[PDB]
């Protein structure tokens, strides 16, 4: 089972 | 979030022979399917301004800790990984990398959080320092 | 498969897997030798068209010339890349960029030579049972975090050449003889963290133990895909998913 992941580096 | 604030703002208003070697239970779990990701430009906008209202956070005097204390909250609370409250590299004021987060910290080096709605808008950071993005 | 213009998906979407294996060897008198992380990220990816994407981990290079070396990351080594992979991107800022195949592969490994402790002791002990019946008392426990289940440990523990008549008492799982192989094979289908476990052993009248599981929701490294980026021409949903699983690859801890 996954995660989902984030689609871009809202961080940076 | 909300009821969250206060006791943590607390905790940072507190901060401020051997290092007890410390011991593991090895390894770094996941849990299942809660989502983990890098802090939103509008959620860190949102957070900026939520901090500014309630007040705590302006005029404090920064040290690692206390940053450490808000990141942490954060990513327990909210799921961001605790690499986005980076700021640049003095002396002078210290600028964040994240665009969206609205504080920054200037020297009074002692340095202290201090709110600045134009970095909602003005990436300084990335001016001062492409490279990082 | 290569991938040509034109694949489409229903739902686009793309899976990664972090697999990281363990080399461990410890010596009879516990002193780890040597012990090592082998990972990599492996790739199933479902996209329409002809997309960029850009991985993001906690690279610590990455981090430290992003301004933010503060910050918990991970020191990566001897990286290798499959060939979609920019190397230059990746030689010049640390970027991981690339247009993948469709389907199915692995992006990329890499090293840790880091020294963290074995995730699944071994103790065993040896005695006089009856006669030239021979004893062996085992303990098995997982010094990972209890939040954390290992699967299908099998820790394999060599005894002589002409033992036989073996007879077996566990706590947990279940044991059996391997005459063949010249060992008894200790498995535990599920496996707890911050557990012990016993099993005795005792025959009529070396190879190091050896041991093989699996840790699903769970890196030793603590590597993290921060975000996938995925740019295509249409401008489309597309979604990224991700898991982390450990598991053995070369486990041994020496009798004597």
């Amino acid at each position: 089972s996954y995660s989902q992941a984030a689609g871009s580096d809202s961080a940076q | 979030s909300v009821i969250g604030w206060p006791a943590v703002r607390e905790r940072m208003r507190r901060a401020e022979w051997l290092e007890a070697q410390e011991e593991e239970e090895v390894g770094f779990p996941v849990t299942p399917q809660v989502p983990l990701r890098p802090m939103t430009y509008k959620a860190a906008v949102d957070l900026s301004h939520f901090l500014k209202e309630k007040g705590g956070l302006e005029g404090l005097i920064h040290s690692q800790r206390r940053q450490d204390i808000l990141d942490l909250w954060i990513y327990h609370t909210q799921g961001y990984f605790p690499d986005w409250q980076n700021y640049t590299p003095g002396p002078g004021v210290r600028y964040p990398l994240t665009f969206g987060w609205c504080y920054k910290l200037v020297p009074v080096e002692v340095l202290e959080w201090r709110f600045d709605s134009r970095l909602a808008f003005h990436h300084v950071a990335r001016e001062l320092h492409p490279e990082y993005f | 498969s290569w991938r040509s213009e034109g694949i489409k998906y229903r739902k686009n979407e793309v899976f990664l897997d972090v697999i990281e294996a363990v080399n461990l060897l410890v010596s009879a008198n516990g002193n780890v030798l040597r012990s090592e992380i082998v990972g990599s990220i492996k790739m199933r990816v479902f996209l329409s068209g002809m997309p960029e994407l850009r991985l993001g981990l906690n690279d610590k290079v990455l981090f430290d010339n992003t301004g933010r070396g503060k910050s918990k990351s991970v020191e990566l080594e001897d990286v290798k890349f499959h060939q979609c992979v920019r190397l230059s991107r990746f030689e010049n800022d640390r970027t991981i960029s690339f247009i993948p195949p469709d389907g199915e592969f692995e992006l990329m490994s890499y090293r840790l030579n880091t020294h963290v402790k074995p995730l699944i002791w071994i103790e065993s002990v040896i005695e006089k049972h009856s006669h030239s019946r021979i004893e062996y008392m085992v303990k098995a426990k997982s010094q990972f975090k209890r939040r954390s289940t290992a699967n299908n440990v099998e820790i394999h523990i060599p005894v002589p050449n002409d033992a036989d008549s073996p007879k077996f008492k566990t706590t947990v799982g279940s044991v059996k003889w391997v005459p063949e192989n010249s060992e008894i094979v200790w498995s535990v289908k599920s496996f707890p963290g911050g557990k012990e476990y016993l099993m005795r052993a005792h025959f009529g009248l070396k190879p190091p133990i050896s041991v093989k599981f699996e840790i699903p929701y769970f890196t030793t490294s603590g590597i993290q895909v921060r975000y996938l980026k995925i740019i295509e021409k249409s401008g489309y949903q597309a979604l990224p998913w991700v898991r982390y699983i450990t598991q053995n690859g070369d486990y041994q801890l020496r009798t004597q």
